[PDB]
């Protein structure tokens, strides 16, 4: 997800 | 208030997800999400040394002043320890079997904390071949970020997605306390106030909030409102009675400590903000933040 990888 | 603020340095990068102040020296430390750090020399604006470390991204980076050494994490699951005055690398080793998101530096003992999305806390002890010591275990979700009690660091505190901080003593296998933050999209952020005066913490969220917490009482004091989007972290201040907060509007916000109100609101114009760092005994005030499209060092007063 973008939340884990930004 | 008269912030009167002062832009000392600012340079564009790739995402900077952690960055840190020398003690001593006029330096900035940065981690790129590029898999790359690299330390300026922000008065002279002169890159000290730069290094490309791995392939992935180093999302926390701190200062070991007191042994001319940086120490970063990166999503490839490793703690690398790096001499800045040889650019040596001291020591290369796999700390998390998943993203490290934080690490902490022991003021007076050879002390590092380290936070994963493993939903763990490690410590480990650079004087005893970089042993696991303790792992702290609890969490319920990704450990964002992990901070000491400046003012009585056989504690210190944990920020997580599953919407608590832990406030932990070393040695012990359980938090002395659990704080239910409200916060709903959990804490990504939380850091001590660092005077005597007030024992105070400030945890900063998903779901827009700042929240300040009494640790004594376990209350929460004050909620701070105005961000746009997620907000990256919030701190106070060292020597200037204020709080500063980052976030994914591209903001940073200076907040009256005493009011609680929001005195001032900056748009850098570098994207989303991720990242924060005071210097540590308050020389010229400095704040440094990073963003998608670089850093920034600032001056107050």
């Amino acid at each position: 997800t973008f939340k884990k990888t930004n | 208030m008269k912030l009167d603020i002062k832009k000392t340095f600012s340079n564009r990068s790739d995402r900077v997800k952690g960055i840190d102040f020398h003690p001593t020296e006029p330096w900035v430390l940065t981690t790129l999400y590029s898999g790359r750090v690299e330390i300026w020399n922000y008065e002279t604006q002169v890159e000290v040394r730069s290094i490309q470390v791995t392939e992935t991204p180093v999302r926390a980076g701190k200062f070991i002043a007191r042994k001319n050494w940086i120490i970063v994490g990166s999503d490839d699951f490793r703690i690398r320890v790096f001499n800045y005055n040889t650019g040596e690398k001291v020591v290369d080793f796999e700390a998390h079997p998943d993203y490290i998101r934080s690490i902490a530096v022991h003021p007076t003992k050879p002390y590092v904390l380290s936070g994963s999305d493993d939903l763990t806390v490690k410590l480990w002890n650079w004087e005893n071949n970089w042993a696991l010591e303790q792992t702290f275990e609890g969490h319920e979700h990704f450990v964002m970020c992990v901070a000491f009690n400046p003012k009585d660091p056989s504690t210190f505190a944990s920020g997580c997605l599953d919407r608590t901080v832990k406030v932990w003593s070393l040695g012990q296998s359980t938090p002395n306390f659990t704080l239910t933050t409200g916060q709903e999209r959990g804490v990504n952020y939380v850091d001590y106030y660092p005077l005597p005066d007030k024992p105070y913490m400030i945890t900063a969220s998903d779901d827009l909030t700042i929240k300040i917490w009494d640790y004594q009482t376990k209350s929460c004091v004050a909620t701070l409102e105005g961000h746009m989007s997620n907000v990256s972290f919030a701190v106070f201040h060292p020597t200037l009675p204020i709080i500063i907060s980052g976030s994914e509007d591209g903001t940073l916000k200076i907040w009256n400590s005493s009011t609680y109100k929001v005195e001032k609101t900056l748009n850098v114009g570098l994207e989303r903000s991720w990242c924060i760092a005071t210097h540590p005994t308050g020389r010229k005030n400095y704040i440094a933040s990073g963003f998608d499209n670089g850093f920034t060092v600032l001056s107050l007063g």
